């Protein structure tokens, strides 16, 4: 094998790992630090709101009966009752978006350039499988070898492999859906869809049969203490 | 380079044995002029012996220095048999004058005076003499003594007489003297002389007192005497009528002195009797007398404070011929009179054993109290200098080995290390504890360890003067010495390792196998390479000459690797050749060949090594040494390792090399010396079967040819005499797209010639040693250690030396990176792995593969020895030395209470948000 330097562990191996972990965990909360919510008018958040209404009952009318659901159904879409006919209305924003969702891998690539650059000229350790030789040229940055074992890398893929290994990491001790990572705007169409979504929908009464179905079986008591 | 300068190089100058020395200098100008055998004229510091100014000549004969003399501040010299005469200034360190002279063998130096002032030179040859200006060295006469076509001239005088006294002699006959004028050159006068007796007058006889002669007769032990002022008849004084006598089987000698080449010489002079004998003798108007009798010395000097002269006499303390104790005792005599000096004695002890001091050279001076201070260099018999000063405190001043100046053969010794489950959890835990102890308890040759890289090893370096060093490969300090007592100095030596210092309960165990070029009886000496001592196995003696010995990987049980000899008779003798060793190589006997090229007719063979211990001819070639001389039969080196079998072609396919482990690589030159018909042949003979796998001849071509062989390739530099240029030529053994055998190698079954890739670059100039980087595995890049005249060390990438580079560049050669072929090879002066620690006289590089995979050890050895690592690879998987150590550590610990900081930032915010 190779006898590497003891010292290349103790400088080289283990910072990388520390730089990636706490990396991540600054990322993280660097992210939830920037993000402040943007001020919503009563208008946009009472359509919403409607139409998060509507889609419930579309989805689960069937617990209520008949009449009530398409008196539901007269009052959100039907000319006569008005409701989803008459209900409709480089910049700062756009950079600030294209910023947010640059600094999520764009920080991880400069820190790996970063560190091409300052640890350059190294063997990190061996990947314990054999790699292809046509990897060479980006495993191995900044070694001059030519017969050496595609299983030895340098630090810059060292590090990518760290990053790479640590999302789950991150989900487990920071919690879960952590933002450390590598990866209605319009309601007239809203409610347009909407309206032809509900015109779709039929109704059936899911009490229609609940009693037949409570019969057959007795109902559960034990436990009562 | 990288401007690290000794951070882990190291180099010594050595000169060889001082041939002539002068010690006479100002008091405090602390000087050394020496002119030893290896052509080097060299000034040491008289304080420390250190080289002040050290010029090196041509190592052949044609730059030897014939005669020293020293004037004032400059130190006159002669060289390549009285071809040159050259004055050097002691304190610039340079030349004043040099002046060719004529032909002639020159036989007699000496210089002439006017009134007062020495201001010529009288150079005497065979045939004539000649006299030259100091000012400026213009020849001043020449005279073409009478008869001399006869006699031999063996000494000159002059003095303020302002004349010139010229003897020669023929042997068993009568002698001639000559009378010149210092004025014109004119013989003055000529005299004959009847000595039936006398032999040769250098060697035997000598003048003192007024120019008269005097030589010792052992014939009737007598001290035949000649006052040449004015005498023409020899006049005879038996020593009896003093007391003395001759030696038997001995040339008795008789050393005068002349403080001042103007002045007359002494009256008092010594007389060697016989071998540790030693009389002092003043002559006066035809008679002499004892002055003092030194028995049991071994060498005396003489020298001069100004105004009175002074003798040293050395013997050691007591006698048991050789010597109790190396302890030798310099005694002061004055020369006015045969008494011991008062509180001048030095004693002194040499370290080695069976080594004599051979030469003293004192130099005097006044005390503050007007004693006589003196100091004495004196060489050993094995080449060592030592300074001696009268004080008792340091009796030797500076030790200098000028015997390593030539090195036959070194190596590079690694330095010494520094059925239940329950039963192993046991030990294993009490191994904790230990190691536990261990840490918390943190809270020289007699101390050697390895290295943790195995970085730092030492050398066991042997020297043509027979003696035996261990230095450590990183300081550059001695460890060790021993001598081998009567080694003729054309003697061949090799050097194996029998056993490393991996096998601790076993000593280290290093085996030299020596050969005197004239007997031919070789020997056998085993050591421990890393104490120095005879190991108390007893070699074998071996009774024939011996032809050639191989080191064979298989080991006894003591890990020694056996070795095989093959004598004059063809037999083979093994070492240690035990009862397993014996069944190991007598069971594996058919797979061992050994081959034998006689360069003096041109031959090659190949013997198998059969069941019972004997060897039968295999193979046989002869190369008509009629047309051919055999120069270099180059081998590839068996402790290397190829990490690539084969190589990237491009195009997703590979081109196999042909890895012939037993392909010798024999270099011949032509005997036709022309330099337009001149050729170099190359043939890649195997070792084995005897099939030559390639037989190039290079034609115009000329010696003399470097040549280094690899695991593949094979790289000769040659000189080209058609258009005079040094020029390379890289020979690439290359297989089929497929290996042939892969499994393993054999000689016997290649029936497929391996193809040959050739390429001829052009050296811009000279070269003195060349050797490839070898690493453990031979991953790192192959460089050439390309040893200039100059002392540089140029690191030749073998990648530049690729014989595919094509002349035209096409895709192929960009997909593979091929440089387009250019006849040119640079010598930049970045490449050199040493900086201006140039090696004078470059003899070898040797090349280790160390530890690791990017440091290489080299040891150029020549007239100075220098060491220091190369990295071919720029020293991948080493830390670097401008590491950030202070920027890291700050990030990090910047870093963590930044992560801190932030995490309270983020609840902060998040509880504001919150509650709003
Ligand atoms: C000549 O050789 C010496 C000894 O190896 C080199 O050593 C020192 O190098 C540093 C470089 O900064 C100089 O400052 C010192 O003055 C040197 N010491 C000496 C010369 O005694 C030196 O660098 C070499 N010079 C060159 C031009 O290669
Ligand atoms: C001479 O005596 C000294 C002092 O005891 C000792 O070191 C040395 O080895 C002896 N022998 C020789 C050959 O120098
Ligand atoms: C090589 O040659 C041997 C016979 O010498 C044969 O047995 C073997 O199969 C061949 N090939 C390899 C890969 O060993």
């Amino acid at each position: 094998e190779l006898l590497l330097d003891s010292n290349i562990r103790l400088w080289v191996v283990l910072p990388i790992v520390i730089i990636t972990f706490f990396v991540g965990m600054i990322r993280h909360y660097v992210s939830i630090l920037l993000q402040s919510d943007k001020k919503l008018t009563q208008e946009q958040v009472s359509d919403s709101q409607v139409l998060i209404r509507s889609r419930v009952l579309r989805e689960n009318g069937k617990y209520i009966p008949k009449q009530s659901f398409l008196t539901r159904k007269y009052y959100f879409n039907n000319p006569e009752d008005g409701f989803f006919k008459k209900t409709k209305r480089d910049p700062t924003m756009l950079t600030d978006m294209m910023k947010g969702n640059v600094t999520n891998v764009l920080p991880m690539i400069l820190i790996g350039g970063w560190i091409n650059m300052t640890f350059s000229g190294f063997v990190t350790t061996k990947v314990p499988f054999p790699l292809t030789l046509r990897f060479k040229p980006m495993l191995q940055q900044g070694i001059e070898l030519l017969t050496l074992d595609a299983s030895w890398v340098s630090s810059a893929s060292w590090y990518f492999l760290n990053v790479f290994g640590l999302r789950s990491i991150y989900s487990l001790i920071l919690g879960q859906d952590n933002a450390a990572d590598q990866s209605p705007a319009d309601t007239n169409k809203a409610f347009k869809t909407e309206w032809e979504a509900l015109e779709l929908t039929d109704h059936q009464w899911a009490l229609d049969d609940v009693e037949e179905e409570l019969m057959a079986k007795d109902l559960h008591f034990e436990g009562m203490f | 380079y990288e401007d690290q300068v000794g951070k882990f190089d190291w180099r010594q100058q050595y000169v060889g044995k001082v041939k002539f020395a002068s010690l006479e200098f100002s008091p405090g100008s602390k000087k050394l002029v020496v002119a030893t055998e290896k052509n080097v004229i060299a000034a040491l510091n008289s304080r420390t012996g250190e080289i002040l100014w050290r010029h090196v000549d041509k190592g052949t004969a044609e730059g030897a220095v014939d005669a020293m003399l020293l004037h004032g501040q400059d130190v006159i010299t002669v060289s390549n048999g009285g071809r040159i005469m050259r004055s050097w200034e002691t304190n610039i360190g340079g030349l004043n004058w040099e002046i060719t002279l004529d032909s002639g063998s020159f036989q007699a130096l000496g210089l002439v005076g006017l009134q007062e002032s020495v201001r010529y030179i009288a150079v005497l040859k065979k045939t004539t003499l000649a006299l030259h200006h100091l000012s400026s060295g213009h020849l001043k006469w020449v005279e073409h003594l009478p008869e001399s076509d006869s006699i031999h001239y063996q000494m000159v005088y002059s003095y303020g007489s302002g004349v010139v006294w010229a003897l020669g002699v023929v042997p068993f006959s009568h002698v001639n003297i000559v009378k010149f004028n210092v004025e014109d050159g004119e013989i003055v006068q000529q005299v004959r002389v009847s000595t039936p007796w006398l032999q040769h007058l250098s060697g035997a006889c000598g003048v003192v007192d007024e120019a008269v002669l005097v030589c010792p007769d052992p014939s009737s032990r007598s001290l035949q005497t000649l006052a040449l002022e004015t005498e023409w008849e020899l006049r005879q004084i038996p020593l009896q009528s003093l007391d003395l006598e001759f030696g038997s089987g001995f040339q008795p000698r008789v050393l005068p002195t002349q403080p001042n080449p103007v002045d007359a010489s002494r009256a008092q002079f010594f007389l060697h009797l016989s071998p540790s004998h030693y009389a002092l003798l003043q002559y006066h108007y035809g008679t002499l007398s004892l002055l003092k009798n030194f028995p049991q010395t071994a060498l005396v000097s003489f020298a001069t404070t100004g105004e009175k002269t002074v003798a040293a006499v050395m013997a050691c303390r007591n006698e048991v011929l050789a010597c109790f104790n190396q302890t030798y005792t310099i005694n002061l005599y004055l020369v006015e009179t045969g008494r011991r000096l008062l509180d001048t004695t030095i004693t002194f002890s040499l370290e080695q054993s069976g080594t004599r001091p051979e030469r003293l050279y004192i130099q005097v001076f006044l005390k503050k109290d007007d004693s006589v201070g003196y100091r004495a260099l004196v060489q050993t018999e094995d080449h060592l200098l030592l300074f001696l000063q009268q004080l008792a405190g340091k009796v030797v001043l500076w030790s200098r080995e000028e015997s390593l100046a030539e090195v036959v053969c070194l190596e590079m010794v690694d330095l010494p290390l520094t059925d239940g489950l329950l039963g192993m959890f046991l030990k294993r835990l009490s191994s904790q504890l230990i190691l536990l102890q261990a840490w918390t308890s943190h809270l020289n040759i007699d101390t050697l360890a390895r290295d943790e890289f195995n970085l730092q090893k030492m050398m066991v370096m042997v020297t043509a003067s027979g003696k035996l060093f261990g230095i450590e490969s990183s300081s550059g300090t001695i460890l060790w010495k021993q001598y081998l007592p009567n080694v003729k100095p054309d003697s061949s030596f090799k050097l194996m390792v029998q056993r490393t210092t991996a096998h601790f309960p076993h000593p280290p165990q290093c085996t030299l196998l020596v050969k005197d070029k004239e007997s031919g009886m070789s020997s056998l000496y085993v050591f421990n390479p890393i104490f120095g001592k005879w190991s108390q196995v007893a070699p074998p003696v071996l009774k024939r000459p011996i032809l050639q010995s191989l080191l064979l990987p298989v080991m006894d049980q003591d890990y020694a690797k056996v070795l095989l000899l093959i004598d004059d008779e063809y037999k083979v003798t093994a070492f240690p050749a035990t009862r397993n060793v014996l069944r190991q190589l007598h069971e594996l006997a058919p797979s061992i060949f050994f081959y034998l090229v006689d360069a003096e007719q041109g031959r090659l063979c190949g013997y198998r090594l059969r069941k019972d211990l004997t060897t039968e001819l295999s193979w046989e070639l002869t190369i008509p040494p009629e047309v051919q001389r055999i120069v270099k039969v180059k081998g590839k080196r068996s402790s290397e390792h190829v990490h690539s079998q084969g190589r990237v072609m491009g195009d997703r396919s590979v081109l196999y090399k042909s890895l012939n482990p037993n392909l010798l690589a024999v270099v011949t030159e032509s005997t036709d010396a022309h330099h337009e018909r001149t050729f170099i042949g190359i043939f890649l003979i195997d070792g084995v079967t005897g099939r030559i796998i390639h037989s190039s001849v290079q034609k115009k071509a000329k010696g003399p040819v470097h040549i280094v062989h690899s695991e593949n390739w094979v790289v000769y530099q040659y000189w080209n005499t058609k258009a005079r240029r040094n020029e390379f030529t890289v020979l690439e053994l290359y297989e089929g797209t497929e290996q042939y055998n892969a499994t393993a190698f054999s000689s016997l079954d290649r029936p497929q010639l391996p193809q040959v890739l050739q390429q001829s670059y052009i050296f811009p100039s000279s070269i003195s040693a060349m050797e490839a980087t070898i690493t453990e595995r031979g991953i790192t890049s192959r460089h050439l250690l390309i040893g200039l005249p100059s002392g540089a060390i140029l690191s030749l990438p073998k990648a530049l030396l690729d014989p595919r580079r094509p002349e035209i560049p096409t895709e192929q050669s960009r997909e593979e990176n091929l440089i387009p072929y250019s006849p040119d090879v640079q010598i930049h002066a970045e490449r050199f792995i040493n900086y201006n620690q140039t090696v004078s006289r470059m003899r070898g590089i040797y090349t280790a593969p160390s530890g690791l995979e990017s440091t290489c050890l080299v040891v150029a050895y020549g007239l100075d020895i220098y060491q220091t690592r190369v990295y071919p690879s720029k020293q991948f998987d080493v830390l670097k030395d401008d590491y950030d150590y202070v920027l890291i550590s700050s990030v990090l610990f910047g870093l963590v209470f930044a992560t801190m900081i932030t995490k309270r930032l983020a609840q902060v915010k998040l509880l504001n948000r919150a509650w709003r």
